[PDB]
Order: C-alpha cells, then structure tokens, then sequence
DNA sequence: CCGGCAATCGATGTATATATCTGACACGTGCCTGGAGACTAGGGAGTAATCCCCTTGGCGGTTAAAACGCGGGGGACAGCGCGTACGTGCGTTTAAGCGGTGCTAGAGCTGTCTACGACCAATTGAGCGGCCTCGGCACCGGGATTCTGATGGGCGG
DNA sequence: CCGCCCATCAGAATCCCGGTGCCGAGGCCGCTCAATTGGTCGTAGACAGCTCTAGCACCGCTTAAACGCACGTACGCGCTGTCCCCCGCGTTTTAACCGCCAAGGGGATTACTCCCTAGTCTCCAGGCACGTGTCAGATATATACATCGATTGCCGG
C-alpha cells in the first residue's frame, strides 16, 4: 500500500482530488478523509451513469458507447433526471414521446 | 394517383427527426448570422469553429423545449394547432421577459 | 439635443449643445451655466475620459444622454 | 503542454463495470465535464457550510452533509454508504 | 464585410424540422417570424456574455470556452465541448 | 338590497392587492409545520422568526402560482380556474415532470 | 393539519394572486403543492441545523435553505 | 481613511476586510475595494431614491417595506436584477386583467 | 452581547444624502442590509472565477469591472462602472 | 335498392441481411513532474462548566372568523355549420457542401526585471452597545363622496 | 303591443378629517478593537521577441434542398341552448388571539490542552505525449415485411 487510492481501495485519485481541493479556494485548510470521500462518491457517480449507459448501448446491438446512449440513459431515470436537470448533452437527442391527441383514431 | 391523408407525412417526420440526432439547421446561414451579431459588440472579431457548432447546438436544444412547451400550450386549450399566442403563453410563464 | 451633467453632490444639470460640439464647447457651456473653471473638470462617459479637441458625435452620445463630472483640485 | 484529465480512471470503471463494451471520443469528453461539475458542486457547498459555522478546515463531515444537500433522495445514501466505507478502509489501512 | 438580411437564412422548413423533433403536427402560418426573434433575442444574450469573456482576456479570437462560460452563466450547462 | 354576482369578488381583489398582511391564521400553520418536521426528525424546537420566515416564502410562492394559474385559465377561454391550469402551469414552470 | 389552511384562506390567496371565479376543486390541489413545498423547505433546514449540532431551527437555517431552492428572502437577516 | 481619499460614504477598509477573509483568491489589489464600494454605493443611492419618492406619494414620512416592493417592481432593470428575491411585508403591485372587467 | 457589525449607519448617511427630510425603519433597514450583502457576495464570486479562469492569483480593479458588467443590465452597468472609474481615479489621484 | 361496416390489394416506406473498406479506438514506450515518506512546529478544534434566556405548556375569556344552508343567475360545455388556411405533391432554381490553394494575423511560449502586495509593530479614532426623549403614526368617531343596482320611462320592430 | 335600451333614485362602501395617545426612531456618551502608517522583502505579472498554426478568402462542380404553385379537406371559430354550480347573504359555532404565569432545557461564552495540518526535503513511479496496428461501423445493394388508403362485397334499413 503505497497510494492513497489503494489504501482507499478506490480507482479514482486521491491525491490529485486533494491538490485540487487545496488551490481551488474552498477552505484555509483540508482535512485527511475529505479527499477519500469524494473520490468515493465521485466514484460510485461513474459507475452509475456507465452502468445504465452500457444497457442502453447493448440494446441497441452496439459495442461502443456514444452520446446517444448516455442521453438515453441519463432522462430514463428519475434521480438522474433531477440531478442533470438543467444540462445540455451535446449530439444527444430527445426521447421518443408523441401526445395522445395528435394519434389518429 | 396514390395520395396520403392530411396528418400522416407529419407523424412519420415526428418519428424520423425524434430518433436522430444530426443538426437541423443549414452551417453557412447560422454562421453567417452569428457573425452579424457579433459585429454589433465589436468588428473584426474571429471565431472558432468550435464556438459557433456550441452556438448551434444550445440554440437547437432551446427552441426545441420551447416548441414542447408551445405543444402543451396549445393542446391546454383544445387545439391541435400552434399558434403564436402559445409560445408568448409559455415564454411568459417561464418566467423569459 | 439636450444631456444630462451628474455632480459628485447629486446635482443633475441640463445641457443644451449639438452632436457637432467639441467638448471644449460643453465646456465653456458648463462654466457659463455653473462657474467651474475649465482647467478642473473631467468629464466621464461609458468608463472613458472625453478628449477637449474631440467632438460629441465621436464618443456617440446620444440625445438625452448622461456623463459624469469629475472636478479636479 | 501536459492537460489532465479523468480519461483513465473513468475507462476503468467502465471495465469494470462492463467487461466488454468500449467508449467514443466524444463520450470521454461528455463524462469528463460531469466529473468535473459535481466536484464543483459539492466543494461549494462544503466551502459555504464551513463558513457558515466559523470554521477553517473542510473535513468529511462537510463533505457529507454536501453530498446530502445536493443529491436527491435514493442516490443520497448510497453515495453516504459508499464514503463511508471508503473513509472507514482507509483509516483501517 | 457588413452583411445583414442574414436572420432569413432560417428557413421555414429548418423551422419545420425543429417542430416536429418537438413533437408538433399542425403549424400555424405566422409562427416563422417569432421563432427568428426569439432565436434572436437568444443568440445576442449569449453572445454579448461571450464577448465580454473575451476581450477581458485581451484576444481577438472568440473561443469554446468562452462560450461554455456564457451558457453556464445563463444558467444552461453544456457538456461535450471541453470544461 | 343584493349585489350582482362577480362585484364583491372584484372588491375582494381591489382590497387584498393593497394590503401588506399574512392571509392565513399562524396557529395552524405553527401545527402544520411541526407536524411536517416531526418526520425528519423527533424532539425538534423552532425559533419563532423561523416561522414567521416559513409563512412569507410559503404565501409569496402560493400567490405566484395563482397568478399563472389565471393566465392559465384565461388562455383557454374562460374566467374560472380549474385543476388543469394548476397542472400546465407547474408543469411548464418545471417543478412538475 | 393539512386542513387548518381552511377554504377562505385560500380565498383570499386567489384574491391577492387576482382570480376572480374559483372551481370547487381547487383547495385539494393547493393544500398538496403547498405540503410538497413546505417538506422540501424543511428538510433542507432540518439538515442545515443538524450539521450545526443544535436542537432548534433558527431562522439562518430557513434562510439559508431558501437561497439553496433559489428563493432569495430578505429581512430576516439574511 | 480611504473612504475620504476616494471620496465615498461606504467603508474601504471593511470592503477590503471582506474580501481578505472571503476565500475569493489569493491577493487582492489596492483599486478593487474602492470600486467595489463605489457601485455598492450607487446602487444603494439609486434604489432610495426610488423609494423615497414612493414614501411621499403616500403622505409618508418614513420608508416601510411596501415602498421598497413599490420602487423595486415599477423599474424595469432593478427588477432584473431582483428578479429572484421575496421582500417580506412587501406584498404585490395591483394589476387586474382587462377580461374580469364588467362590460 | 458579542459585536455584530451591518451597513446601517453608511445607508443612512446615504439616505440623508439623497432625501434630507426622510426617515426609514428597522424591517426596512433589515432589507437593506440583505441586499448590499447579496450584491457583494454576487460581485466577489464572479471577480473570483474570472481570475480562475485566467490563471492569475490576483483580484483587480479590471476583474471588478468585468463582473459589474457581466452582473449588472443595462444602463446600470454603464452608470456603475462610470462611478467605480471616478472613484479610483480620484483614490489614485489623493495620497 | 342504397349506407355503413368490414374484408381485400396495390403502392410505398422502413427495417434486415450481406460484402467492403476505412478511420478511430485500443495498446506499447520514455521521461518528467507531481505524489508519497519522514519530521517538526503551532494553532484550531474538542471538552468541560456556567448562566440565563427563550421556548414550551397551561389557563381564562371575547369576539371575530369559519361553517352551513339557501336561492338564483351566469358561465361552462356540447352540438352544428361554414369557410378558409394548411398539408401533400410536383416541377424548377439555387446555393450549400466538398475539395483544394494560399496567406497571414495571432495565440502560445520564454526570459527578465520591477513594481506591487504581504507581513509586522505601534497608535488611535470610528463604530457599537446602552439610555432617553419626543414626534410620526396608529386608533376611534364622524361626515362626504362614490359606485351599484332597482325603478321608472321611452322607443322601435 | 311588448321586449330592448336609457335616465334617475336610495343605499352600502371607501375615504378624508380631527382629536388622542403611545411606542419606536433619532440623538448622545464611553470604550475597545480594527483600520492606519511606516518599513522590508519576495514574486506575480507586464513586456519584448519568436514560432507556427489555424482562421479567412477565393475558385470550381454537384446535387440535394429550397421555392413557387395548385388542389382539396379538415380544423378553427362563431352561434345557440341548457343545466348546474359557484356567488352573495344570513345564522350559529368555534377556536384563534391576547394576556398571564411558571419551569427548565439548551444556546452562548470561557478556559485548557493536544493532536491534526501545513511546510520542507528527498526520491521515484504513474500518467501523458507520441506512434502503430486492426476491427466496429458506415456505405452500397438487394430484399422482405408492415402500413395505409382506394375498392368492393355483405347485413341491414
């Protein structure tokens, strides 16, 4: 054990998230366990999102994944809706949605 | 002479233009117009390419809710057409001056 | 074309003048209507210093415009 | 000049998650700007409530109520389980 | 070169194309023209922001990032292009 | 005597535009918010102020939506408010999903 | 408790707000967006003040929480 | 003090304070506190002047909340800027729509 | 009774300023002090991410005034950053 | 013996299967810059103890608001008719898009040196807390003015 | 001759005036702590110079998209009728609001210590720039299937 992330138990930096922190401005001074938490959380974050994005991509018989897929998969979940509510994905899309009214009878 | 009722066309562009995802206005006119509203700040600026296809994207996006918000507008008021009166109705309760 | 002269008490003065003038015009003007003497005015308009060899319709001020005076001691 | 970027340990997450797909250009770019907002997010949001309460330092309480304060109601305490636990291994360790 | 007329290179059927990724079926006759405002009203709010940012780093070259710094002032966040 | 339907409403709202009052008893509201805290969290105290701070953002953000809401009902011609403008102008605004 | 806000109040809401005519289906409707709002407000508070380690809410942590949901309130000594 | 070097009513040396103690950047420079309080200053002036003239349309001699509401929602750029903002004991300006109107 | 600092006395020197004859009371003073606290807080952290951006380590009077403009709308912007220039050249000038 | 309803059938649009190649993604190498290990010094934050202030709980009364009921007029909704504006299609015209070519303005990097901001110490006056006093504003009673709706009247189909 | 439109009355409703009182705003005094002045030092940034890159301008050719015109239909808008459901008013109930009293929990301050974080130096390895191979996906072609709208047959009025 070495690194902090392998302390940590993690693959997100740790001690890159610390400098960041230190010259961003945010405080006088940084205490041990705050980089290992937000490297955490952003951690767990990715996983998310690329999880429901790889599902996205399979569905569609695709290997890679471009920003269709993580489009997809950010506005079919609700959480995630909320959190990304107010951001723009480039080369996105829409989701398929027609009114009820405008189907012909 | 084989013919399609009013109304059809419209629902198989509406499936066509919500499952892709290229840009739907012309490069050079957009371009064209972003360079003429600049000029008003100050002349004989430059742009990067990446700039303008940013401009293009944002201003996609936000005239397509607005036209979501339009849609609602329009069918609150038992109508299936958009008239000008729903976007000033949705622009207004958005909060946009 | 009339504009607005804003004081450091609050004291807001009209100016009749024309887009032609020279700010050393609006100057003379100004001391004639207020006795300020020409040496220790500056005049500010859009964050910049107007130049006496200038003229008004440079700088494009507008009618009803407002500019700043700044007496210097 | 060198630029940094989450590139790396983004692509092993994905691995690890999924084993088999890849990822485009424009997709790293998209994940690297989400990476880099939250953290904006909740740095601000630890940075104004230490300075509400008169303190000097950031710690992981911060940190936690952050994260509480901005993500919504499920994601929330995963997000506190997951710090924890990693908090927890690397005060073992 | 001072160019102008340019707010009709908007095409009504680019319009059209818009509505119905909006999900719109009927289209009213007068609608074109406020869509050009509105698109207008838009672009200088955004572009005056991006000129700002701009010249307060003292280049003559408008960038990306200027831009991504705009919309995210305005409240519009934008992912993809860098930031 | 007795006065046509639509006047004394009118008076109503000529008088609560110029006033500068809370509309609603502080007793319940006091109940209610307790209440409501008592989910979060048991054995919780309250500051009297932050009531009274509740009770303005709570009646300022109901007075808006009432003022959309009517915008609402005008559009589709009509002068009543019905459930429906509450809905289309919540889900405009984006509080609704 | 819910039905303490009882049905003049909001009356004269509507009347503040300029509505002249009124369904009679209304008040349900208001009761539960003002009940949504009011949990969001005070959970946002409740966890300001927790993170302090006291065991009342002040009016800083209502204020505090307003301006998170983007509600700017002032006299209160914001 | 430095308030009457520039000539101003608002504090320069608290305004430096401020920033000093804010976390906004590592240095702070000698101009920008007294530009700071400058528009601090105008902006103050701007908002009761409106207000005052408010409070004397109503007979008033003092400056209630409801005047503050009144100056604040009847200009057009203080009301951008306080597009967001709720003044307690402020209430709302009378507007009633032309259609609820008797015939 | 620990000292609590506001900007009462400087808004009422203002005040007697602009209207000699006219009073103000405490909710009002109280709505004051929340708004020149909140522009303050707006003007600094927008100072604050335009010299991040740049990568300097400074805040200047030239961040300043980019923050009023990009702030402030309209003819207030011009008339505020009219002022703030009068004011530091005026500090410049006095030693 | 036609009308409405339901079962065909041709045209058309869209999804599916099969080479083909190509530009982009995934992997391999050097080095250099930032992160980790070890140690020291100092101040920030935790802990304990006091105090007194504010929050909670209970009691009595009074009176103003709320709840309930009733009668009725106006508005919401459904149905019908008309006419015009918008959708679908076709032939013609235009400019966007692609592929090169050249040129130059400007963005980005590097070295220097200097003025500007931080830090430290002594001093002193501006601002905050506490106390008082009086005048602007709230309250009550009375008169004046203003809409508003019923009543009488006049008129034209 | 009678329904529709117009002028005129009393009656609540809001407002203005005058007298009374009373509580909050404005002013004054003492102290303490934060801003000012003077001096020293280090580095952040302005300035000059050079390099190369990418943004701008011009030309030629294709062809797909835009534009203009015609025809028909289906949707929007206006009118009419009804039916019921909100509004205005009166009576009875209830509980909010005000005043008062009492107890105790917890918020705010102070003193002390110790241990967690910053700063310094050394060393080394992980991550970034660069270069190369190959394969996932876009392209072109052929084909099968679903859907839509006109045609026609059948039960029924």
């Amino acid at each position: 054990a070495k690194t902090r992330s392998s302390r940590a138990g993690l693959q997100f930096p740790v001690g890159r998230v610390h400098r960041l922190l230190r010259k961003g401005n945010y405080a006088e001074r940084v205490g041990a366990g705050a980089p290992v938490y937000l490297a955490a959380v952003l951690e767990y974050l990715t996983a998310e999102i690329l999880e429901l994005a790889g599902n996205a991509a399979r569905d569609n018989k695709k290997t890679r994944i471009i920003p269709r897929h993580l489009q997809l998969a950010v506005r079919n979940d609700e959480e995630l809706n909320k959190l990304l509510g107010r951001v723009t994905i480039a080369q996105g899309g829409v989701l398929p949605n027609i009114q009820s009214v405008l189907l012909p009878k | 002479p084989h013919r399609y009722r009013p109304g059809t066309v419209a629902l198989r562009e509406i499936r066509r233009y919500q499952k892709s995802t290229e840009l739907l206005i012309r490069k050079l006119p957009f371009q064209r117009l972003v360079r003429e509203i600049a000029q008003d700040f100050k002349t004989d600026l430059r742009f990067q390419s990446s700039a303008v296809m940013a401009l293009q994207e944002a201003s996609e996006a936000y005239l397509v809710a607005l036209f979501e918000d339009t849609n609602l507008a329009a069918i609150h008021a038992k109508r299936v057409t958009i008239m000008p009166k729903d976007i000033q109705l949705a622009r207004r309760i958005r909060g946009e001056r | 074309m009339q504009i607005f002269v804003k004081t450091l008490t609050g004291k807001t003065i009209t100016l009749e003048v024309e887009p032609s003038d020279t700010i050393e015009n609006v100057k003379a003007k100004i001391q004639d209507k207020e006795g300020i003497p020409p040496d220790q005015q500056r005049l500010i308009f859009a964050g910049k210093q107007l130049e006496d060899g200038r003229t008004l319709s440079d700088y494009n001020i507008q009618k009803e415009s407002t500019l700043h005076l700044v007496l210097r001691l | 000049t060198r630029k940094e970027s989450y590139a790396i340990y983004v692509y092993k997450v994905l691995k690890q998650v999924h084993p088999d797909t890849g990822i485009s250009s424009k997709a790293m770019s998209i994940m690297n700007s989400f990476v880099n907002d939250v953290f904006e997010r909740i740095a601000g949001e630890a940075s104004r409530l230490a300075h509400y309460n008169k303190r000097s330092t950031i710690t992981s309480r911060e940190i936690q109520t952050a994260v509480r304060l901005l993500l919504p109601g499920e994601l929330a305490k995963h997000a506190v389980s997951e710090g924890t636990k990693a908090v927890t291994c690397y005060t073992s360790a | 070169k001072v160019l102008r007329d340019n707010i009709q290179g908007i095409t009504k059927p680019a319009i059209r194309r818009l509505a119905r990724r909006g999900g719109v079926k009927r289209i009213s006759g007068l609608i074109y023209e406020e869509t050009r405002g509105v698109l207008k009203v838009f672009l200088e709010n955004v572009i005056r922001d991006a000129v700002t940012y701009t010249e307060h780093a003292k280049r003559k070259t408008v960038t990306a990032m200027d831009v991504v710094y705009a919309l995210k002032r305005q409240g519009r966040t934008l992912y993809g292009f860098g930031g």
